[PDB]
Formats: structure tokens, sequence, C-alpha cells
RNA sequence: GCUUCCGUAGUGCAGCGGCUAGCACGUUAGGCUCAUAAUCUAAAGGUCCUUGGUUCGAAACCAUCCGGGGGCACCA
RNA sequence: GUCUACGGCCAUACCACCCUGAACGCGCCCGAUCUCGUCUGAUCUCGGAAGCUAAGCAGGGUCGGGCCUGGUUAGUACUUGGAUGGGAGACCGCCUGGGAAUACCGGGUGCUGUAGGCUU
RNA sequence: GAAACCUCCCGUGGAGCAGAAGGGCAAAAGCUCGCUUGAUCUUGAUUUUCAGUACGAAUACAGACCGUGAAAGCGGGGCCU
RNA sequence: UAUCCGGUAAAGCGAAUGAUUAGAGGUCUUGGGGCCGAAACGAUCUCAACCUAUUCUCAAACUUUAAAUGGGUAAGAAGCC
């Protein structure tokens, strides 16, 4: 179909986005980017697994797709199918141009074949939230999607609390305190900046 | 509910206009081609003689622009009539030709012109200009500045304007827009403008209200019935005020003493100050939310 | 090839920065300026007309002409064999003044009065500049106490 | 208490818009003028439409705003017509209020053969003493925050000053 | 490869952004005739290929993908 | 201490809400005969003074937004010059010198010129 | 009625300036008015590609004659390329 | 040694322009498949375009910021009084 991902494998020009300039990029082939129990709140699932890439290169929408639907697969199988949490955290936007032959170089620019995501080293790939009770089907299902990807990949369980900025071992004595509000996926916090009227709605 | 325009971004991408734009009181585009001197005079004061007239006063300067600020050369002010005649009527167009007249003999007799140049003392209301006299020292040169005034026929600004001719500054203007100029046959009757420097267009009023109805006359016309102002009185009280200005435009200030120096203003809160009220703000809300 | 205009590449040099957009402030229409003054050119995306090349963009000439509204100004350009210094004429707003050359007054008004001073004492008094110098030996004190030993922090991966 | 703080007509704006151009405008022209006593004023289109058979710069409508006793007279005889009685959401959030009639015979205008049937419609702009400087020329600002006129201030001066009999919904 | 054309009831198709997607060949009535052939008109007739986007509103305008088909590719 | 007129720097000045203004002011305000221009004295212009701080305006406040200036981020990212350094590459490490920007956390919320007033 | 016309408020330019794009602009450089023809004549100097040669375009000036405005000033073509 | 010029690396998009992920709270405001109802902004949620603080990833033809390396100047008698 399309040309391996050996060729498209490295960052070797600018990058190049879909934009006003360049029109008739194909769409990609990854469409859902997170899934699982995404309707949950940041109470219940506190593990905060990350594939982190160790090569600065170009990883493609369609490995990000299969790597997707191998972590999807493998963690349905092993805590079920709502106990977990996934986000792909590389969304694809470098247009990758082909050159294909019946002149020959004599005019040769390419047009739009597909997307591709820069990754830069220590840029975190994939990301798994769930219960503390599930730590190596985590690990193992970021192995199992580390086999989609070219390079040289790592698996980390984070010091973070699911998908938050802040320290696990603080989270709940900020949630005591009540500088952070529980919020959907996320958290919010709360300085001490606002009205006075924020914080007589808070702390009653 | 509203899409709020005015966000965050609103105001870091907001870039505020200069200080006397918001406020509302300098046009800069104005401004920008009137009061800058060509580079190659290379010091010298261009001299602007700035009009402004006040629901009470008329003010009336003559200034030229420095880098730290314009300095004010010469002043002058309506409320200064009471000490030359002209007790009520501060407003008028009469007034601002007494305010032009005395900022003009004021700037000639403290720059030391007062004999030389005497300017149009038997006034009669055609048009005037102050030509330079060899072997004297020159006509003082200005230029008028009206400001946020629309400036049609038969502006005060330009009863001030014609004040300072009078007076003997030699300033460039034109006849088209005094008082008295036909706007469809493009002459000046120069009559119409005597009347309305000498103030007869406010004595005419007066008579008619005069006439009309007397309850109208005291309430449009109450402190000219006060110190005894009468229509036939009005045209000799602007004669002895112009004479007085001719004979005496010299300005004496006074001696401020004996102030006791207080603050009526509020003086600023500090921040240890602050502290503590927004946390007694704090421990009065625990206070009262622990009581139920 | 590229193009030959005289704004090519223009977007960032020729243009305002950033919340100092509109009117012109008008003590920059008041400046002065002399024949032989030390002047640097920094264009204005405002005014548009008398503007100076991009070429001339942060160059450092001598005013030669000082014409009604503009000044003429003998800047340097390298012609990519030779240095030429030539004549252009420059509006105000794309001209400030250069105070490369204030300090130096300022130091020959500080040699001149520091020259006149200890003259008739008969003193020697060092009126050249020099380079930043050795540090001057000296103790290191401390109160009793001893250095804080610092250690290499072991290692963990942040991502 | 107040001293000038006694809410007033600012003015009334009439206007009929009897959409394409002409004759039906300078007839509805006629009945403005014959109505106030000053000739009104044409409003042209802002952009061509063509669902609505207009093009762009095409004279649609005509206005006329009328001044101090004047638009209190006019006022009164479209009060008088609509039996006193507004709603709720007739009145803006800035305390101006407006409402249309169907017939200008209804205001003491004599039917014509030829100047034929026209409804207008009234907007009362209220006002207070003091509303002149978000208007005049130099000295330009907002008139405070505790100056504007509300909707409850609308409700309580029209209930206070034409016995207001204000239906909800 | 490049320039393209069309995806609309079982079928050939049509459709000026605002219609109840005209209508014909089939299937099923029914009127008429002495009964039949043609009819002059009705009913149960639509995965507008699919996805995404602007507009108030999309078959109609734009971008990708998916199926049927036309033409160009010269000298040693 | 403070205001008016003209300003320089052009948010430490703006924006949202609340409170306070003695005096001089500045305005709100009262009218359209004259000058003037509008559909309308609403705007502009003119002639005034019965009320007023209601509004503008001035000052202060908001665990205010913004803005200005610092610490953290962080000697981090990046980067001049060097090596017969590593690695299949991608890139990374060292020597040598410089060196940021977010989020996060503190302080402040206009100075000043000219001329003339008020608090005699 | 979602878009016809009237009014209030918010509205840093998110519209417009003939075109392609960039920059620039809020009592403008935009829209609407009133008057106009500096889009006139004549010497030089300078910038831009440059060899520091032309042409085209532009920049301050100089002498006249003018237009506009109350004047400051602005204008000898198009907001600049 | 002082004095200006940048808009590149980096970083940001909880700042503008363009793209773009998902929760939470609000009849802004309608509409389609919908369910209880002849219907109802009467209870349940949905998406197209809505708001409010958040969150993920970007931009050679984006940018508030913003380096290192650079580019001009002055370091005197051709200057001061
Ligand atoms: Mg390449
Ligand atoms: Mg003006
Ligand atoms: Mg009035
Ligand atoms: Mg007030
Ligand atoms: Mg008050
Ligand atoms: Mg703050
Ligand atoms: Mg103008
Ligand atoms: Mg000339
Ligand atoms: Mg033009
Ligand atoms: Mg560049
Ligand atoms: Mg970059």
């Amino acid at each position: 179909g399309r040309r391996p991902a050996r060729c498209y494998r490295y960052c070797k020009n600018k990058p190049y986005p879909k934009s006003r300039f360049c029109r008739g990029v194909p769409d990609a082939k990854i469409r859902i980017f997170d899934l699982g129990r995404k309707k949950a709140k940041v109470d219940e699932f506190p593990l905060c697994g990350h594939m982190v890439s160790d090569e600065y290169e170009q990883l493609s929408s369609e490995a990000l797709e299969a790597a997707r639907i191998c972590a999807n697969k493998y963690m349905v199988k092993s805590c079920g199918k709502d106990g977990f949490h996934i986000r792909v955290r590389l969304h694809p936007f470098h247009v990758i141009r082909i050159n294909k032959m019946l002149t020959g170089m004599r005019g040769a620019f390419g047009k739009p074949q597909g997307t591709v995501a820069r990754v830069h080293i220590g840029q975190v790939i994939m990301s798994i939230r769930t219960k503390l009770q599930n730590k190596e089907h985590v690990v193992e299902a970021l192995r199992r999607a580390k086999f989609k990807f070219p390079g040289r990949q790592k698996i980390h369980i984070s010091k973070k609390w699911g998908f938050t900025k802040f320290n696990a071992d603080e989270f709940e004595d900020m949630v005591a305190e009540k500088r952070l509000i529980p919020d959907g996926c996320g958290v919010k916090y709360i300085p001490n900046r606002g009205p006075l009227d924020k914080w007589r709605a808070l702390h009653s | 509910f509203v899409k709020v325009v005015k966000n965050k971004a609103y105001f870091k991408r907001y870039q505020v206009k200069f200080r006397r734009r918001r406020e509302g009181k300098t046009d800069y585009y104005a401004r920008k081609r009137l009061v800058i001197q060509d580079k190659n005079k290379y010091n010298t004061p261009k001299y602007r003689m700035i009009v402004r007239v006040t629901n009470r006063d008329i003010i009336c300067q003559i200034a030229y622009a420095r880098i730290e600020g314009d300095m004010i050369v010469c002043a002058a002010y309506a409320h200064e009539l009471p000490k030359y005649g002209v007790k009520v009527g501060l407003t008028n167009y009469a007034a601002a030709y007494c305010t032009g007249l005395l900022l003009a003999r004021r700037l000639l007799n403290r720059f030391g012109m007062d004999k030389i140049y005497e300017g149009q003392v038997e006034v009669t209301g055609d048009e005037y200009n102050v030509e330079s006299i060899d072997g004297q020292p020159g006509a003082f040169t200005c230029y008028l500045d009206a400001g946020l005034a629309r400036t049609t026929t038969g502006n005060k600004v330009f009863g001030a304007l014609k004040g300072a001719v009078d007076g003997g500054l030699s300033i460039p203007h034109s006849t088209k827009r005094f008082p008295g100029y036909d706007s469809e046959s493009k002459e000046f009757n120069a009559e119409v403008h005597r009347k309305h420097i000498m103030g007869q267009n406010v004595a005419d009023y007066m008579r008619y209200l005069m006439e009309e109805d007397e309850d109208a006359y005291k309430k449009q016309f109450s402190q000219y019935i006060k110190n005894n102002v009468t229509p036939d009185m009005m045209e000799e009280m602007y004669k002895k005020a112009h004479a007085a200005i001719r004979e005496n435009p010299v300005y004496e200030k006074k001696p401020k003493r004996e102030v006791k120096k207080k603050r009526w203003n509020r003086p600023k809160m500090s921040l240890a100050q602050k502290k503590d009220r927004v946390a007694q703000k704090k421990a009065s809300f625990l206070r009262a939310q622990e009581r139920a | 090839t590229n193009t030959k205009g005289k704004r090519r590449g223009t977007r960032y040099m020729f243009s305002r920065p950033f919340r100092k957009h509109g009117v012109v402030p008008l003590a920059t229409y008041m400046r002065i300026y002399k024949k032989g003054d030390i002047v640097d050119i920094k264009g204005m995306g405002t005014v548009q007309k008398g503007m100076p090349h991009k070429c001339y963009h942060g160059k450092t000439g001598r005013v030669y002409n000082v014409t009604q509204h503009a000044v003429g100004i003998v800047v340097n350009k390298q012609v990519k064999g030779k240095i030429l210094a030539k004549r252009i004429n420059v509006r105000i707003e794309h001209i400030k003044h250069s105070k490369s050359r204030d300090s130096f007054l300022k130091r020959v008004k500080e040699n001149d009065q520091k020259k006149k001073e200890a003259k008739e004492k008969g003193t020697w008094v060092q009126l050249k500049r020099q380079p930043a110098p050795p540090r001057e030996a000296h103790f290191v004190r401390t109160n009793g106490k001893e250095p804080e030993l610092l250690e290499p922090i072991p290692y963990e991966f942040m991502a | 208490e107040n001293p000038m703080r006694e809410l007033r007509i600012r003015k009334l704006c009439l206007n009929i818009c009897v959409g394409e151009s002409g004759d039906r405008l300078t007839r509805a022209a006629k009945v403005l003028e014959q109505l106030t006593g000053q000739t009104p004023v044409f409003s042209k289109a802002r952009y061509t439409v063509r669902s609505f058979g207009i093009r762009r710069n095409e004279k649609i409508a005509v206005h006329c705003t009328v001044r101090g006793a004047k638009a209190e007279e006019i006022l009164e005889k479209g009060l008088k017509v609509r039996e006193y009685e507004l709603r709720k959401n007739n009145f803006s959030d800035t305390g101006n209020f407006g409402f249309g009639i169907q017939e200008h015979i209804d205001l003491g205008i004599k039917y014509d053969p030829s100047i034929g049937i026209y409804g207008l419609d009234f907007y009362v702009v209220l006002g207070r003493p003091g509303f002149s400087i978000a208007d005049k020329k130099r000295r330009t600002g907002c008139i405070g925050a505790k100056h504007r006129i509300s909707k409850e201030e609308a409700m309580r001066w029209f209930q206070q000053k034409y016995d207001g009999i204000i239906l909800p919904g």
C-alpha cells in the first residue's frame, strides 16, 4: 500500500502541518485518541503508567492506531471493559510526502501521503490510568504496545496521580486541605489569589 | 448569558491609548501638525495660542512645546474681568474678546513691546493684520489652538483670536469664520462683527425678554438685574473695560500664606493592613459558619 | 532566485512592537539634531514616507544635512569588499540618538576635571581606562562553621 | 430623596419599513410627516438580499426621532391605542422599551384611499439628567454603574407614570 | 502514474441551495369496453457511495476514502 | 494636601463593582433671540445660573482580572569553538564559554513640567 | 423569522483601505460630506538591483505658481513594498 | 568598556491566528434520531453549532517572551574651553 516506515522514521524535514498552504491532506488513520472508562473521576484510577520514547524520531498514525488496538484488547482481556483509561498523547500533524513515478527528478515535489508524529527523547507516547492492583497488566499492555513502534521505548509507572500534574504522596493532603478539586478526568488547582467570594463558596 | 468578549486574553492583547486621549482632552492628530517645529530651526519655540471655552470660564494661554512638557509663557483667564469692570457675563463672545485682548497686552508689556505695535485701538470690525516694522523688534507670531471645539462661523475661540489680533499679535487667520460672515454670498459685513464684539446680541435679547415677560427675563439674566446691568450700559461698559485693559494689563499674584496643611484626602492602605483585613474576613466567615 | 523589492522580508523589522501601536508620541517628533551628531537608525512601521532601507536598520552614522522634517546622515555600508560612507535622507521618526558618544563625552569631562585638579599639586593620577584586573587576593572568613558538603544527586527518571 | 435622578423619556423613535422602494416609501414618509410635523429620513440597505427583494443601497424604510413634549404626546397616543399594557419581554436590559402597531389610523390619522394602510413601530428611549456625557464631544465616558437604568426601574417608572397594567409572559 | 467523468427505488436517468427527491420502463390495483390490445392517471416504491466541515438549512459548495469507466506515456 | 488648562513618559495609568468629595474648580443643568447645523438645540454652536454631587472627574478599597518588576522553573532547554568520544544509525556524553521562556510564588497599582487658583 | 429597518450596551480593530501577501492605521490611512486638480512647470542631490552603469520606482530639499483649512501645516499621484 | 539592531534555536498557545483530545458545571439558544406524554424550557441524556474555568498534542509561510553566535558605532589634537 504505502512505503514502509524505514523511510519515514527520522525527523528529516521541517514540521509541515496541514494549513491553508498545505491542502489536500488525506485524513489520519487514528481518530479516537482516548478510551476505556474515560467517564471517571481522579479518585479511583491512581496508576499513571506511561510509555516514554528514547529516540528522536517519527511515529506513524497507523502504528498509533495498531498500538491503541493492541493495548485496548489486552486491557479488556485483563482488567475489564471499564476498568482502565488509555490516552495516546501523540496527535500526528506532520504531513509526509510521496514522490511516485510512472521526468523523474525534474520538478520533484511530493504530494501529501499521510500523517506522522514528531516524537522527542523523553516524550510520553501512551498513558494508562487504573487502580493500584493492576500494575503488571498495565506493564504488559505497554510491552505489547511497544512492538508496534520502531526504535526503543520504556515503561514507567510515574509518581503522579492518574492524569494530573500533582504528586501522589501529597495529592490526598492537598485534597484534604481543599487546594485541589476533583474535576472529571483532571484536577483543579486553587491558588490563594482569587476573590474571597470563591473562598466563601468553598469551605462550606 | 453572553460570549464574554472582555476576557483575560482581551486584557492581555488590549493596548491603552494615551492618557489625555483616554481623558478626552488632546487631539494628537491635530497637535502633531500644530506644534512641531521644522528641524532647520534647531532651537526656536513655536508659539501656540490655546483657547479653551469652559461653562463658567474662558482660558487663553500662549505656550511652546519642550521635551519635558510645554511651558506656558503667558496666561489669561476670563475671571480676571471683575478686576477690570466686567462684573457679569464672563463666558460670552465679548468676554472672549476681552480675554484675548488682555492676553495680548499682557504678553506685550511682559516682553517690552507695549509702545511699539499698539494694535487696533479704535475698534472698527474690518480685517486686520499686524505688519512688521523695520528698525524695531519684530511683531510676535503665534498660531491658534482651538483644541476639540468645532470651528464653525461665530465661535468664541475666534472671538479671542480677534481680541489677540486687535491686541497686536501677528496671527495668520481669515474672516471666513468670524460672526457676520454671509454663507451664501461670501462677503464680510464687518458691522455685525462689531455688534457681537461690543455685546449687542446679548443686549437685544435682554430688550426682547424685557418687552416679552419679566419672569423669563429674570430667570435668564438674574445676575444682570444684580449689579445694575442695563442693555444701554453694555457698550459703554465694554468700552471702559477695553480702556482698562489697554491702560493696565499687568498681572499681580497673591501672597499665599497661613495654611493649616491638613489632609482632606484619604491615605493609602498598607500591605499589613490589607493582609489583616482579608485574614479578619476569613476568620469572621469561619466564625459565622461555625454557628449552625 | 528571490525578488529585489525594497521591503523584502521586513515583516518584523519595519513593524511596531507589542502593545506599542497607535499614535507616535510627540517628543520623538521634536528631538533636535545638529551637524555631526552620532545617530543610530531604527525603522518604524507607522510613518512610511522617508523610510530608510532595511540594510540600514540598526546602523549608526553622522549627520551631514538637517532639512525641515528629515535628517541626512552619512552611514557606513559594506558593499562586499569595502566600507562606503554613503549619504541617506531619513525622516525623524526612524531616528534616535546614539548614546555611545555620551559616555565618551562624560569621560572626557571627567578627565578634564581630574586634569585641572592635581595639576598645581604635582601628583600624577592615572587617567586611562584599564580592564578587569586580577581579583586582589584576600581572606575568605567563616564564623566557626564548616563549608556545606555538596553531594551528586542520585538519578531518578522524570517522565 | 434623590435630587436629579428623575427618569425621563430621552427620545421616541418611529419607523415604518415598507420593504422595497419608491411610492410606498414616500407614502409612509407622508404618514410620518402628518403624524409628527417634521420631515422624516429614509433608510437604505446594508447589503443585497435576494429573498427579501432588496438590493444594496436601495431605500427601504423611513424613520424619525422625536424629542420632548411632542414625543410625550405621540407616546400618549400610542399607549392610548395599546391600552396602557406591555409585557415582561418588551423591556430591554438597558431600560428602554418599544412596541409596534398595525394601523396608523388608530393614532388619530384620517384614512385616505390614496395614502394607504401602514403599520408603524415606536421605541421609547428613556434617560436621566446626565446622559450627555456618553455622546458629547470632548470628555466622553461611561455613565456610572448604579446610574444606568435597570429593568426593575423601568417597570416601576412605567407603573408610576402611565398606570401600568403590565402582564407577565 | 497524470488529467479527469459518474455514484440518486429493480433499471435508464433527472433535479438554480428553500420540492411531497419531477418522471418513464417493471411489480399491485382501479376506471373504460360486449369483453380484450394501448391508455390517464394512483398506490408499499429510495443506506442521495461513505466520513468530516461551512451555512439557518446540503444530493447541489469544499477535503479524504471507497467502486464502474475514457484518453496520454517520444528518440536513441 | 488638592484642582483647572496645556502636557512628557503612554495600563504601576486600563477594565468590573463599592465607598468618600469641605472650598476653588470641572461638569451635570436652564433655554434657542443672535452666530451656527441637524428629522429632532440629542450632537455642534450661542445666551446663562434655579438646583447638584446623582453622573463624569479626584481619592481609597477588592485574599479582583490585567499590567510592571523579582524568585522558582534552572544552570534546565538551547548554543560558539574541540576531540582518531560512544553508537549500525537516530542521537547522546564530555572539555570550553555563554545562557532562556511557561506553569508556580512574592511586591507595587502612576511619577513629573509650565501657568493660575482653593484649603485666606 | 437566522439575515430587511429603528434603538441601547459591550465592542484594540477580530472590518475596511481596488487587487496577491506582509506591514501599517481608530475623533485614521476607514465611511459620508464640502472645495479642488501638487496627477503643474524647472535645476541638481540621494536610496533601491548595482559594476556602485542605466531604466523603472522612491526619498528629502530648492525656485515659482496653486488647491484646501480658521490656521498650524498637508499635497508636486494612489497607506508602503 | 558603554550604546542600539534582531525574532533564529528554545519555549508558549491556562496569551492572539490556524489545527486539535476528553471529562465537569450551566433551560444563553434552537434543531434531528429519540422514551414517558395529544403537547409542554414537565423528569432522562445525545450530537451540530453555545458559555464558563480545566486538560492532551502541535505550526517554515503562528507568536506574548526569547538566547548563544553575530552586525554597526565611540574609546580624542580632525578634541574640549
Ligand atoms: Mg529534506
Ligand atoms: Mg482639527
Ligand atoms: Mg440643551
Ligand atoms: Mg458627580
Ligand atoms: Mg458619588
Ligand atoms: Mg491581581
Ligand atoms: Mg480627519
Ligand atoms: Mg515646492
Ligand atoms: Mg488615500
Ligand atoms: Mg525570518
Ligand atoms: Mg521550534
